[PDB]
RNA sequence: AAACUUUCAACAACGGAUCUCUUGGUUCUGGCAUCGAUGAAGAACGCAGCGAAAUGCGAUAAGUAAUGUGAAUUGCAGAAUUCCGUGAAUCAUCGAAUCUUUGAACG
RNA sequence: UGAGCCCGGGUCGAACGGCCUCUAGUGCAGAUCUUGGUGGUAGUAGCAAAUACUUCAAUGAGAACUUGAAGGACCGAAGUG
RNA sequence: GAGACCGAUAGCGCACAAGUAGAGUGAUCGAAAGAUGAAAAGCACUUUGAAAAGAGGGUUAAAUAGCACGUGAAAUUGUUGA
């Protein structure tokens, strides 16, 4: 077989023979994202994982970003 | 040369190639039989 | 079998370490004779094990406390007591910075400030 | 729900069947065969259907059925013998004749008033 | 939407065919391949003169 | 095959437990439109 | 195994001869620890498994 | 009318927070008129209702029937009063779901929350009423 | 005469059209400016007494701390709360923490 | 005249209509039209080769293709191992 | 925050465990699928049946609403009568 699993993008999409991913493209730093596929976009775009932290900044922005504790807290 | 094949039986509403191993085919219907008969009619005209 | 935040925060160290050894020896052992007749027992080992947490985090916090304390006046502090804003926050010029101007435009700001007047009609 | 309402429920005894895996078409054949008899000859009668002794006239679903001299008992030359549909209705006759039983009605002079079988959702 | 419709991947399936001369959806192992699209007449495609 | 690894063998692990059935209490939770993993 | 003899010593005072270690199906690991002789698996058991 | 932008008249949001709210604000939802004798006694209309508080029924299949409120279950917006119960067909005894805008409260579960809560309306009532008057 | 073919009606089937509803979409408008080596977006594996998925979370694991409210959760089971109280909650807010394997991914 | 409009009987449960203007994604038998559903054909064609199964007993509501015993066959170490 | 918009074949592909199920070696392709009832009050008990289910009986305003669930057209089919 021709196609193996990433590391980067979970799918069996990894060339033996080349040792690139054909969705991905693992061994480079970049994400493979071409403009001309604007699914493929959407498929793999911000917002369609679990977003562990870019979902508790606005709230951290709403309050203004500060630092220590409420008054008087035990 | 080319192989015509009728678009009935098992060759009906078919994606691509039928089962007829041919290096050339082309599907006929009635639709075309009419348009062959509209080309062939301005073709007359011209001449 | 559940333990309260502000006993927590009013013991020492040393308290909440022993505390803590007990909770996990006696989870050990709610667990071993829990495998069979998991009940209320199971109750019980839910409990502590929010217990645990609770002891963990206090001693965190109050090990954060201390070094807090201990870096409070100090030009350089670890990553994890700084704060995090986001990394353009941290990159940008501190307000001193910002807020900087050059003397030429301090004297004329000085000299010639913006005044307040009122045109009649 | 059943089709024929103007019969008492008081004064009979009925019997219901849903989503059968039986052909249509063999049961509706034995089903009109069966139709407006004793219950104690219909009984028989399907028994000696699933024993091949007698047989069910093919009358509207009758697509290239042999002949048996059984036949002749009908009036026609093609009869066939429905030994899974026969089997269901006697389920049913006998489900009935319970019913009938509980109610407290009389079983040797019970008739069979309506019968019906209808398409279900096909699979 | 100015992508209503638009957002499929369909090419008519030929002339020779016993079927309309519409583009239909590739694929092969769901519903809505070869089914039509692009069209105003068609289930799940464009509508005649989109609103603008 | 017989020669594997432990991560390959805990994905086949999670496939099992994906291909466990529903439960009835869920089924009986209020709210719930579920009725059969699909 | 190791750590598992370091623990049985250490927490319910279970002296082991050895111990083998298979890892599951399901991804939890299976340890048979075989006791030394002057020990009672069924006493042990008993007394601190809470096992019949 | 609507005049504060922040206010929304559309049916949709209205009701998907209506149905989406968290526990605090189904309480809040749930709410409770007071009797008669409560309002001249507390200067207070409503209350939001709790386990400990003895109501009468006064619309829906129980014209007018009394008890204590056994359980208020917020899930499905309705709360469980004492004795107003219907068998299912296995004779097992299961509770009705009656809404606290159709129960009265007659007798208050008194505690510091409920005179704060009562106080702080009290004041709000008192106040306002002034501020009318004169 | 019956059966069969066809017609009309009543009931019953098949099927999901019409009417009604909408925690959804679509378009417009207004305030604001905020991802990431202090490890982002994405992928993976685990975590509930009883859960497969969606959701939440990370061995402190459907979650801990702090503040606020004020007496629940609920499908069942088992515990609560003394209610004249630092205090229930699949609660809200949220300024402290925990944060497994990869991933720009870094012995 | 007509496209159509109105009433009665049954079913059903929650919104709807007349009039004057305004507005438009506004009227269907066809497009080998799209989607969905349903027919006749029709209980029709058809359900292959590997020679081959048989008797009693047990299980079971139900036994040619569930099992035990016996008989007859087969793969024939280059296997139906 | 709204609209002389659409109202489950419409409106985004997605009103639902939808970029899911599934197809392709792969780049990619990509659906179908909403509604019982005010409240589950989701049929106790009896009987037939191997069971599935059926018939009594019962809940509800309604089972001509039984989780194949609002209303329930035509195509097509069964029974009855002419
Ligand atoms: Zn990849």
């Amino acid at each position: 077989k021709t196609h193996g699993l990433c590391r980067r993008c979970g799918r069996r999409s990894l060339h033996n023979q080349k040792k690139v991913c054909a969705s991905c493209g693992y061994p480079a730093a970049k994400t493979r994202k071409y403009n001309w596929s604007e699914k493929a976009k959407r498929r793999k775009v911000t917002g369609t994982g679990r977003m562990r932290y870019l979902s508790t900044v606005p709230r951290r922005f709403k309050n203004g970003f500060r630092t220590g504790v409420p008054k008087g807290a035990r | 040369q080319v192989k015509v094949v009728k678009a009935t039986g098992a060759n009906r509403g078919i994606k691509g190639r039928p089962k007829g191993v041919k290096g050339r085919y082309k599907m006929v219907d009635g639709r075309m039989k009419k348009e062959m008969r509209a080309l062939k009619r301005l073709a007359k005209k011209k001449r | 079998g559940k333990v309260k935040a502000g006993q927590l925060w009013s013991k020492n160290k040393e308290e909440l370490t022993k505390i803590l050894g007990e909770l996990k020896t006696e989870l050990s052992q709610l667990r071993i004779q829990k495998i069979s007749s998991s009940g209320a027992k199971l109750n019980k080992i839910h409990d502590l094990r929010k217990s645990i947490a609770r002891v963990l985090t206090v001693i965190n916090a109050k090990q954060r406390a201390q070094l807090r304390l201990f870096y409070k006046n100090k030009k350089y502090l670890p990553l994890d007591l700084r704060p995090k804003l986001t990394r353009a926050l941290r990159r940008r010029l501190s307000k001193e910075d910002a807020s900087r101007v050059l003397e030429k435009t301090k004297k004329r700001l000085t000299h010639f400030p913006q005044r307040k007047y009122a045109v009649k009609a | 729900r059943y089709a024929a309402t103007e019969i008492a429920p008081t004064k009979s005894a009925r019997a219901r069947g849903s989503y059968l895996r039986v052909s249509f078409k063999n049961t509706r054949e034995t089903a009109q065969a069966i139709n407006g008899w004793k219950l104690q000859r219909a009984l028989t009668f399907l028994q000696n259907v699933i024993d091949k002794k007698e047989a069910v006239p093919m009358r509207r679903y009758a697509g290239s059925t042999g002949r048996t001299a059984q036949g002749k008992q009908w009036g026609v030359s093609r009869a066939r013998w429905p030994v899974k549909s026969a089997q269901f209705l006697i389920g049913l006759l006998k489900n009935a004749e319970a019913n009938a039983d509980a109610k407290g009605l009389d079983t040797g002079n019970l008739i069979i008033k309506h019968i019906q079988v209808n398409q279900a959702p096909k699979q | 939407s100015e992508k209503a419709g638009h957002q499929t991947s369909a090419e008519s399936w030929g002339t020779g065919r016993a079927v309309a001369r519409i583009p239909r959806v590739s694929g092969g192992g769901t519903h809505r391949a070869g089914q039509g699209a692009f069209g105003n007449m068609c289930r799940s495609g464009r509508m005649f003169a989109p609103t603008k | 095959p017989s020669h594997k690894t432990f991560r390959i063998k805990q994905k086949l692990a999670k496939a099992q437990k994906q291909n466990r059935p529903i439960p009835q209490w869920i089924r009986l939770r209020t709210g719930n439109t579920i009725r059969y993993n699909a | 195994k190791a750590q598992i003899k370091q623990a049985l010593k250490k927490l319910y005072d279970i002296d082991t001869v050895k111990i083998n270690t298979l890892i599951r199906p399901d991804g939890t690991k299976k340890a048979f620890a075989r006791l030394t002789p002057d020990v009672d698996a069924l006493d042990i058991a008993a007394t601190k498994l809470g096992l019949v | 009318m609507k005049v504060r932008p922040t206010v929304s008249s559309s049916r949709r949001k209205a009701r998907k927070a209506h149905f989406s709210a968290p526990s605090s604000v189904r309480r809040v939802i749930m709410s409770a008129p007071l009797s008669k004798e409560l309002r001249e006694k507390y200067n207070v209309r409503s209350i939001p209702i709790r386990k400990g508080d003895e109501v009468q029924i006064v619309r829906g299949a129980h014209k007018d029937k009394e008890g204590k409120v056994t359980s208020v279950y917020r899930l499905k917006y309705v709360i469980h009063v004492e004795r107003v119960t219907r068998e299912k067909a296995t004779g097992q005894t299961v509770p009705i779901g009656i809404h606290p805008s159709n129960v009265v409260i007659t007798k208050l579960h008194l505690d510091k929350d409920r005179e704060n809560i009562l106080a702080r309306i009290k004041a709000g009532r008192e106040q306002v009423a002034k501020a009318k008057g004169k």
